[PDB]
Order: C-alpha cells, then structure tokens, then sequence
C-alpha cells in the first residue's frame, strides 16, 4: 500500500495527474483546439491568486453556496478569435510565460456555441 | 328545424370520437408514442382510441355535459398507427394532445393525464410509454433545471474532462463520522464528487445532520489540501416535504456546493420544489433515478427511461443517472446514446434507431449532466469517455473504495485512468479501438492505478439485454 | 497472533454474504417478497443474493469500510427461495431486512432501499416486488392515514351502506362554472360525493381556485337541499408543494370536507405531507392512484398493487381506489379481496390464494376505504355490494353523467340501486345469487332507476386478467 | 325525462330513497342486527334539531372543516347492550315513539369490535 500524500500536494484541474506535458504533449492539446475550431486563450495569476480561496465570504450572509475567490484569473490580451495556427497560441504562451516568469498560466479554450470553456491546462509554474 | 347532434346516452365506440388518422399535429401539441398490446378482439383503432379518449376528456359511456364544451378543441386524438416489426400484436400508437389540457410546470400533471389510468385497462394487454413531443410552448412553462451543465462547470471551475464522483460503501450502516472520513479521503485522492447513497437519508445509524457536518468538514478538508473545488451529494430526498426543504436548508447553511434528490420515490412534486429551492440559492442538484427500473426495464410495458429523463429536465435537476452501457445495471448503447442527447442538447433530431420517435426541440432549457455509475471500474474508462465525452459524470464508488489501498489511491487510479484517456483523445487516439493500449499504458506509469488494473482486470458484465429498441 | 478476517479487495458472489437460508427472521424485520427471473447462467441463490445485497448494504467489489460496521448487524439477507409452480425460471427470493436500515415515517426511504436500484440489474432479466412485511415497530413511525374509516362514516354521519361518488365528466375541458353546475347536479340526486377528475389540476380552461369556489356553493347547495353531508373531492394534486399545500388551505378556508391527492404522479414526500396537513386540519384526503397500473400490471415485473397499497396506508390516505373487479380496468376477484383486507383490517394473516405472502399486524393503524371506480354501473351493484360489502365507496362517474336524464336522476338512480342492494342483503338475499332480481325489482320501482337500466343493460367488461396470481 | 324536485325533498340517509319501510321491512332490519350481535340503540330529535346546520360555525376561525351541527341527536334510554331479542326492540321503538310522537326517529346499531355505528335509518317521522 503506498500512501497518498496529503502535504504540498496541490493540484491544477485537468492533466495534473499525469507527467507533466512535454513541448510536444503540449503541441498536440494546441493542434486538438484548431482542429475543433475552438478559441485559444491564456490566463495568468500570481501565485497569490492562484489558488481557490474563500475572503470574501466575510462579507455575506449566506450565500456563499459555490461563491469561491480566485477562479477568474486575468487574461493575457485578448481570445484568439479566428486563429487556425498552432504556432500563434505556441508563440502567445512564450510571450505570456516570458512576462510573467513567476506566474501560474494557464491555456483555456473556449466554444462559443456552448458558451463555455471546453479545455484547460496548466502550461507554467513557477 | 332540423335536429343537431345531441345527447344520446350509451356506450359507443371510442373510435367514432378519438381515432383521428387525418388530424394534423399542431406544434403546441404534446405528442405520445405508445408500444400498445390489443385483447384479442379488440380492434387496434378501437385500443389507440379507447388510450387517447382515457388520457384526455372521455369515459366509457355518452357523457351529456360534452356539449357545454367543445370536444373537438379539448380532446387526446389517436392520429396514426404503425405496426411493430417482429410482432404480430404490436402497435405503436401515436396520441396528440391539446396544450390546454395540461398544467404549466408541472410534470405531475402532464404524467397524470397521458399515463394515469390507460395502462390498467381490460381492453389492452401491455402498453409502454416509448417517447413523448414537448413542444417549446409547454417546454417554456417550466423552471427546469437549477443551473445545467454549462453553469455547472463554469460554478466549479471545471473544464476538459468528464467530472468523476463516488458513492460512498456500505450502502447503509456506516456512521455519520466514518462518512466524513471515507469522503475526505476519497475526494483528496482526485475525485471532485463523493456522494450520499440514495437510500441514506436519516437513520438509525447515522443521522442526517450529523452527516452534513463531518461531510462539509471532510469537503472543505479535501478542497484545502488539493486546491481544486470538491463538492458531496447531500442527499435531501426524504419522507416529507418539510424534512427535504430542512435539509437542502442546511447543506445552503454550511456553504457546500451539491445536493441530491431521488426524483421518483420522492416524487415530482418534491423534486420541482426542491429544483426551484436549488435555483434560488445556488445549489447545484444531483438526481438520482432510483426506481426507474420499476417502470423502465421491459419492453412491453411500463415507460421508457427517455421519458423519464424528459420528465426530469422539465422538473428541474443538474444531473441525472445516465447508465453505464457496460456496468451492473442495464443499458443498450444506442438507446443510452439517444436519451443522453435528449438530456444535454437543445434540439434533437427524430432517429427510431436510438429511439427518438419525436424531434425535441428544448428551446434552451439548460441540459443535465449525465451520471454514468454502477459497477464500473478503471478499465470501462474508455468505453465512457467514449460513450459519453467530457460532459458526464462518471462516477465508482466500489471501484474507489475497493481499492486495495485505500480511498485516496482508489481515487487516484481513476483520476489518472481519466486523465489519461482525455489526453490519448485529445491527441487523436481512438479510444474505441486503442483503449486497452491507454490503460496498461498508464498502469504502468501509476502505482495506484496498476493496483486497480490487477485487481478487476477481468471483470466484465456483459449479460442479454431487455430493454431492446 | 494469527490473522482475523481482513480486507481482501476484489469481486467475490454476494452469496458469500447475502444468501443466509439458515437465519431467523427476527419480529421488526422487514420482509420483502420477490418474484425473480434470473438470466441464464446465474443460480437462483446468487440473484436473490444480489438483490438483498444492492438493496441494503452491498455492492459490486468488496469494500474495506465494512470492517468499520457490523455487516451481520446491517445487511440484507436472501434468507429463502421458492420455485414458482408453472414457472421453470421464476423464483420467490425473500429477503429480510433489519429496521434500522429505514427512516422512520418515510415511504419513500423504504422504496429507495427495496425497490432503488435492483430491478435494472443486468443479473436478472425480471423482478416483481409481490408483498412487503411491515412490522408493528416500523408501522408505529408513521403518522398514516389522516382519519381512516371509522372516523370518515362519524364526521359524516354516514353508517350501513357503501358511500357513492362520481367522477366529473368530460374529463378535461369544462369550465368551472359548469363543474359546479354538475356537482350540485349529481349531489343533490342522492351521491355522497362528486371529484375533480386525477387530471384536473389548473387548466388554462378551469383554473383550480375557480373550481373550488363554485364547488363550494354546489356542495353547500346539494347540502341544504337534501339534508345529508356532501363533499366533492378538491384535488390538490399540483407540480410543486407550495402549489399543492395553496389548494388543501383554500379548502380548509372554504369549510369543504374532502380533498384528493394523486399519490404516485404527485409523489410519496408531497403525499406524505399533504396527509400531515389533513389530520391537523381534519380534511379528509382522497387517495388516487394514477399510475399505479404503469407498475403493477405484468406478473412478471414491477410492484403489486398490494404493496402500493400498504405504502399509501402508511404515507396516508383517507381513501384509496381499489379497482371494481367488474368494471372497465383490471382487478382480479381473489387479489383484490385481498389488497382490500391490507387496506382496511387491523390484522391480516398470510393467505397465498389471495396473494398475501406474509401476515400483515397493522397495529391499530386506521383502516383506509377502498374506492370501486371506473366503468360501472347499476347492474354492478349487487356484485359491488357482494365483493366490498359497506366499507367503500362505489363511485360513477359515466355511470351518473351518462344517464339520458341527466346529473340528478343518474345520481338518484344508483342510489336507489345501492339502498335496494344493501336492503336485501340486510333481509337475507344473497346478492352473489339474487342480485339481478334485486335489480330488476328496483328498476320497476323508480323511473329513474329503470333508465339507467336499460341504457346499460347489455354492458359488461369481460376480459383475459394479466395480473394472475 | 322526470326532473329531481329539489323542493321540500329532504332525506334522512340510509333507506330513504326507497318506499318507507314497512312494519316488516322493520323487522327485518333488526333480525339482521341481532343475527350479527350488533347493539341496537334509538335516536330522536325534535323537528329543529333534526336537520344538520351550520349556526356554531360563527364562533370559529377557519376550522369549519367536518364540524356540523345536529349531527348527534338525543339518547332514548341506553343502547341495548346484550340485546338478543328483535321484540324487545321493536317494543323500544313504540315506547320512544309513544313519548316522542312529534320527533324524528332513528333505530341504529353499534358495533363495539369496529367500535363505529354499523346500521342506521329513520323509524319516525313527524
Ligand atoms: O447504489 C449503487 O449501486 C450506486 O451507488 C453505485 O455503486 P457502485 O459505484 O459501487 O457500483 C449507484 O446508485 C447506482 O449506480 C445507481 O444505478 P443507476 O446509475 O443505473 O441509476
Ligand atoms: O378517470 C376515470 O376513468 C375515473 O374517473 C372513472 O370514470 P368513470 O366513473 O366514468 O368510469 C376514475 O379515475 C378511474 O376509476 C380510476 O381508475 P382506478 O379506480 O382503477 O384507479
Ligand atoms: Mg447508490
Ligand atoms: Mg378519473
């Protein structure tokens, strides 16, 4: 039996189970958005907001049911709406990465006839 | 001077009033298809209209207070019959019903008129309830579902996979501490969802209250050490009205994120009023359809789960049980294929070969997420990712707390299992042909995982299905 | 030092723990009674060992937090099997359950356990819930019927003859003035009640609040015209229980003696507290059990009626429909008697010639009067009067409305026929035998009487029974 | 078609909408309840308190509901308990009738098991 560890052991939502991606594990989730026809995009946090918390709950009565701080992150420029070329969201995550070095950034796609997020993963840590 | 119709008293055929085979369906009408099995002698127009007449505004004798009104306007009309191929007493009937017969948001009232009496009838042998057509109109009148699945996802945070839960074992006997505890370390191991089995409500073992409390501790216990929102099925389903609503009060007290209810033995009009509760204080509803085989399972008779899931989506839930196609409990994968989309999709095409015997047009209520559970194990995670994409939940109770290591491993083996499926996907791995390749794969890489790969590596429950197209 | 029974993950036969043939059932067990179809291939031992495994305490894949609990305290025990006679691959599996498995005073948590999940097994290819034995000591944790039979007959003043009713007709479509119009019509020719059909709710054309308020006046007018308490049944069945709870209080505010609720469409946690609020507010409550025959009309799979029955006693009900045996929907003589005796009588000993698996002690729990409904007319009545005797209420609906006479004339009518009937009965004519004379004297007798009489002379319902022993 | 007159139509439940019954109709009725060991018991009523009314009602709130008055009417002597005899009955119902010549009249029957009135009907009218 080996046991789960539950100290500094936190975890980023989808792939975090796995090895983390190589440059070409993560070239293949890129490919995957173009060929769907999905809206890149890239978000960052400090580490301070990295992390789901609960803050401003102080302020409620009850209401906090699924209320969470820190699930929006901020977004780097815009959606690539329209974009069909894997090497512009590579060469978007080298320039979000290169301007926030200490931040957490994550790569999200979207669908819009859904209206949701319909992909995400960890793409840097610090 | 001529004498109008007028009241003559006695019994006449149901047909001469309800067998209407040139009747053109209005959209508004709320369209039933019937798989009808006739008395010998008994005529199938004279049984589909005998159906429609007792489902709408007839009996079995000239009623003179028919001409206050105008039957023409009110009455259920039997608008075609087909036979059904492979049988010789067979029909499928297909009734058309008025909007103004039916209460606005209440599915009590819409299963009250098409299945409340017709099925105990002398005159018929069998009768099953195939489908149902909700027009937008009468789609409009409900609340429906708190949030469904888009708002779901975007509640938790969630994106890129399907959402993995458990039911906590045994079923009944475990106290409300020992909950807490088996929770905790199930949903730290990467699970995002634990949940009450559907017979745990209040009992002598452990009592409901005490459940919530170590549950949201164990919950906010687990969030804390992985950072990812961690929710447990609450359940609220109860034996009065009062004791659910006191219930679901508590879970909104304590802040956790999902609650479940078993629509059918608490009923739909338990479950519209604790979908509307659910809308208005932001909890998530998971419903568990408990029962349902009762009424699903055989060809013949009873009600068919597609309508029983149209039902749910009208009374409101976040979630409903799916199926697993290849678990312990029953499912055709073309006929889970079909009702899945009449869950999740907003508009979905007539297709007999899964089913449909009616477009549904849902005219945007929210979808709910399927919940695939029972008897599945790691190596089914394929065939459901396959089966179902991202958005189900997918959920092993046995498979996680029979793990040989523990709940948090369990949990492990199949968020690695998931995980890894997704990617192989995502990267174009066909999963219905390569599967197998993905998992020995990744239990390889993972110790938990291979620890559930050795041990149900030859499990399989493959048995002659019933419930057949 | 050496080892106790451990954890050892993994699939094992749930006969290893389920199938006990050799256990005692202890007096506060509850008992279920199973008709069982297995799949080919799987014995008869491993499939009612399934069935009281998923139904208590077990899943597929052992599960290392048993060891936290007693299982020999919790599970559920297949504790005797017996071939079905006709029948090569139908089995009666009882199995026993302890009671601190339920929560007290909830039909529906003793529904989610027996009847949740088991059915859809891929294991078995059917499954029918026959009988339940519910204990004195369970029985005692629930409120029940609102009134029950005894009180009904006193706060109406009503003693030594079946109650009569009528369903109003068209089912659907009438406006609530014409209801009122027809109630007072029927009322005043002699019915104790009239009642909204299971269907009428609130309809675009009759809103309920509407309805009740002119069927108030009919009642109060039918009341002073005649000098005998009236009552039509109000239904409050309704989509959400603050809709439903809206409509019992508008009763309870107009003064009016008697609402109905559709237990199983509207849901055994709304029914459950809906009978609450009529034993604090002294309304009697109607029972209708609209789709009930979706679950218990195939022998080979669903619920009994009986045991639906034993469910509304326990939820509650002042009334329950029995079916009428002769009439228009199925109900086989011995069956029937049978479920009647379950519905009414303190004490009820097994009896499988009337298919009462187990002795039912209901522990001074009223009784709930059964309701003979549904294509009848006055030459039934002898056969009504001989099946039920008093303790009903005999109900027509087409059977009043369909009198060429009209409303009044059919109510006074079959009164006439029931009061004949229970006055040769009372001087020693045997109805079984003399009750076509009795007929025939009465329709001599009263002209009004005599209509009916030859309107439905030749009109019986004759058919091959489905629901067989 | 005969028109049900709701004019000066009153009834008095069980058997009144057949003939009134005779003297041996009478006796027929309480053979059967001394063949079943019911306790037989008579009733009476003077004219304005025989017919069921509504007049305490505006003492209440809104508890109306199955509360009627004139329902109970006045005891003649006690009910016949361990009756075995239909002449000491009928004898009763001449002695109350003797005494009562303008009241309503009812014989009715007991049964102690059901603990509910099993049998009622009018035996005098004014
Ligand atoms: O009680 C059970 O058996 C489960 O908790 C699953 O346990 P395991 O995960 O241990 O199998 C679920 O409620 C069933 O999946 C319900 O069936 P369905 O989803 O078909 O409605
Ligand atoms: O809708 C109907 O058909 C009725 O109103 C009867 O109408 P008629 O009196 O005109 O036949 C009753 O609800 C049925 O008796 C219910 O069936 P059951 O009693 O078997 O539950
Ligand atoms: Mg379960
Ligand atoms: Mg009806």
């Amino acid at each position: 039996m080996m046991v789960w560890t539950p100290v500094n052991n936190k975890m980023f939502e989808t792939f975090s189970y796995l090895p983390p991606l190589t440059d070409e594990q993560i070239a293949a989730q890129v490919d995957y958005i173009v060929a769907n026809g999905w809206i890149p995009c890239l978000e960052f946090a400090e580490a301070d907001k990295a992390y789901v918390s609960n803050e401003s709950a102080i302020r409620f009565g009850s209401v906090s049911c699924l209320y969470y701080d820190n699930r929006y992150w901020t977004m780097w420029k815009l959606p690539m709406f329209g974009c069909r070329d894997p090497m512009q969201v590579l060469r978007e995550i080298v320039a979000c990465t290169k301007a926030f070095p200490d931040a957490y950034v994550r790569l999200v796609a979207f669908d819009n006839q859904k209206q949701v997020q319909i992909m995400g993963f960890l793409v840097q840590r610090p | 001077t001529k004498a109008g119709a007028g009241f003559k008293a006695g019994v006449k055929d149901y047909r001469l009033t309800y067998y209407t085979p040139d009747y053109v369906v209005r959209d508004t009408d709320i369209l039933a298809a019937f798989r009808m099995t006739p008395q010998p002698g008994v005529p199938p127009e004279e049984c589909g209209a005998a159906v429609a007449a007792e489902s709408s505004t007839g009996t079995w004798t000239t009623v003179w207070t028919d001409g206050l009104t105008s039957l023409d306007r009110y009455k259920g009309r039997c608008y075609d019959i087909e036979p059904v191929p492979g049988e010789d007493n067979q029909y499928i009937a297909y009734v058309a019903y008025p909007i103004d017969l039916f209460e606005e948001g209440s599915v009590t009232n819409m299963f009250t008129s098409i299945v409340g009496n017709v099925f105990g009838f002398k005159a018929l042998r069998a009768l099953r309830l195939e489908d149902l057509r909700i027009p937008p109109a009468y789609v409009k009148t409900f609340v429906g579902p708190p949030h469904g699945i888009q708002v779901e996802r975007d509640k938790l945070n969630k994106y890129g996979r399907g959402l993995l839960g458990c039911t906590i074992k045994p079923k009944l006997g475990l106290s409300a501490k020992n909950y807490g505890r088996a929770v905790y370390e199930c949903l730290r191991g990467g699970l995002d969802f634990t949940k009450d089995d559907e017979n745990v409500n209040s009992q002598p073992f452990m009592r409901w209250r005490d459940r919530f409390l170590f549950v949201a501790e164990a919950i906010y216990k687990a969030q804390a050490e992985t950072g990812e929102v961690k929710g447990h099925y609450l359940n609220a389903t109860a034996g009065t009205c009062e004791e659910m609503m006191k219930r679901a009060v508590c879970a909104k007290e304590l802040g956790v994120p999902i609650i479940m209810h078993d629509y059918l033995t608490g009923g739909f009009t338990a479950n519209t009023s604790l979908a509307i509760y659910c809308r208005d204080n932001g909890l998530l509803l998971h419903i568990h359809r408990a029962m349902h085989a009762v009424i699903d399972r055989q060809r013949n008779h009873g009600i068919h789960f597609r309508v029983l899931a149209k039902a749910l989506r009208m009374s409101g839930g976040d979630h409903l049980h799916s199926g697993t196609v290849v678990g312990k409990l029953e499912g055709e994968r073309e006929v889970t294929l079909g009702f899945v989309d009449l869950m999740r999709d907003d508009y979905v095409e007539k297709d007999r070969s899964r089913g449909i015997y009616f477009t549904q047009d849902w005219c945007s209520m929210p979808g709910v997420m399927p919940v695939a559970s029972g008897g599945i194990h790691v190596w089914h995670m394929p065939a459901l990712v396959e089966i179902f994409g991202d958005d189900a939940c997918l959920q092993f109770g046995g498979g996680t707390l029979g793990h040989p290591w523990g709940n948090a491993p369990g949990a492990a083996a199949n968020r690695v299992a998931l995980e890894a499926c997704t990617q192989a996907r995502n990267e174009g791995r066909d999963l219905a042909r390569e599967g197998g390749d993905v998992i020995r794969s990744a239990c390889k890489w993972s110790p938990e995982l291979a620890a559930a790969c050795e041990v149900w590596k030859e499990i399989k429950f493959e048995f002659d299905t019933i419930d057949k197209l």
